């Protein structure tokens, strides 16, 4: 697990922030951890720590070393899930939606067609116009994101694989190394 | 328990008596037998009288002792206020535990210090604030992750099962 502790290097430089990170620096040691040890020498709130210990315990990481005196460990298997699931909702989004294209007069807040406001539409103004009142009616009732999310969801995880690609091609070695 | 002299909170006592009375306007050093005297717990018992003496007042970390007479004086030693680059390279105790009970006062402010401190590789971190002053320095967040929080927010299992398999068979 060495290229692992390598990849423990990345992983909590791209997610956590520091209180968690400084914990996390400490699990770098996987001979012993103590609860009194780790408290004393982080100087952390002991309701904090816990907090910290509880928040890691479920990413699955402690595996419960009790003795009670407690050693903490690192169980992280649902790594090569989060992608999985990060990846699948990048893509839902990205891909395509319908678009609501449809006209709403701000004046009377009614709502209408891109066909209600064509019959209304007025040639005189070259625009459309409500019916019961000559205001002018709203471009459109809704805007779904789609092409614009698309420029910026290709380039989600995908702009922060470069930076991952330290972590992905040593955590490729510790999934390779130890066989 | 170790090893106990008489009764348990002299030391914890006569440190606070003597702080107490020279606020309240006693304002002069003092002397183990003098304390004793003033308190007529004079009878304590030599034994402990000399373990308070020699041992009680030398494992208090801020005593002030110019010789005979034992003082407040929380600044105990010259801290060595900046250019803690050993300590910051002392990378076998994760920075060695930084706190704030000799930092601050002493010829400068820690917010001075900390600027050419956020400038240089010294990192400080007031996450419980007033309660807890911390230095610990290297590697600040290398990646931010865009939508960090969201990925973290889609993936709230914990316990739930069967999942590392559901990941393969999107991968396959």
């Amino acid at each position: 697990p060495a290229a692992l502790k390598r990849l423990a290097k990345y992983v909590i430089r791209g997610f956590y922030g520091i209180e968690h990170a400084l914990a996390l620096d400490i699990l770098i040691r996987n001979s012993c951890v103590k609860e009194e040890d780790m408290l004393e020498l982080l100087k952390f709130d002991r309701k904090q720590l816990r907090s910290v210990l509880n928040n890691l315990k479920g990413d699955k990481f402690i595996k419960c070393r009790m003795r009670y005196f407690i050693n903490y460990r690192t169980l992280v298997n649902v790594v090569k899930y989060k992608l999985d699931h990060m990846r699948r909702r990048i893509e839902t989004d990205e891909r395509d939606s319908t678009n609501r294209a449809s006209f709403k007069c701000p004046v009377c807040s009614s709502t209408f067609t891109d066909l209600e406001a064509n019959q209304l539409f007025d040639p005189m103004t070259g625009t459309f116009r409500c019916t019961f009142c000559h205001t002018e009616v709203e471009e459109d009732e809704s805007a779904m994101p789609k092409k614009d999310a698309r420029t910026l969801l290709a380039r989600f995880n995908e702009q922060i694989e470069p930076i991952y690609a330290l972590l992905r091609e040593t955590e490729d070695v510790n999934l390779a190394y130890e066989i | 328990s170790g090893s106990s002299g008489y009764k348990f909170g002299v030391l914890a006592k006569i440190v606070n008596y003597m702080k107490t009375r020279h606020q309240r306007g006693d304002t002069h050093p003092l002397t183990l037998d003098e304390i004793l005297d003033e308190t007529q717990h004079l009878d304590i018992g030599l034994k402990q009288k000399q373990w308070l003496m020699t041992e009680a007042l030398v494992n208090n970390p801020k005593i002030e002792v110019i010789d005979g007479k034992y003082a407040f004086k929380p600044k105990y030693n010259v801290r060595d206020k900046k250019a803690l680059l050993r300590l910051l390279d002392q990378h076998d105790q994760r920075g060695l535990g930084g706190i704030l009970l000799e930092d601050i006062e002493e010829a400068l402010p820690n917010s001075q210090k900390a600027v050419k401190a956020l400038g240089d590789q010294i990192l400080f971190v007031n996450r419980p604030d007033k309660k807890k002053i911390l230095f610990f320095n290297d590697k600040s967040c290398q990646f931010s992750v865009d939508e960090e929080f969201q990925k973290l927010w889609r993936s709230v299992t914990v316990d739930s099962m069967d999942e590392e398999k559901i990941e393969e068979y999107l991968k396959r």
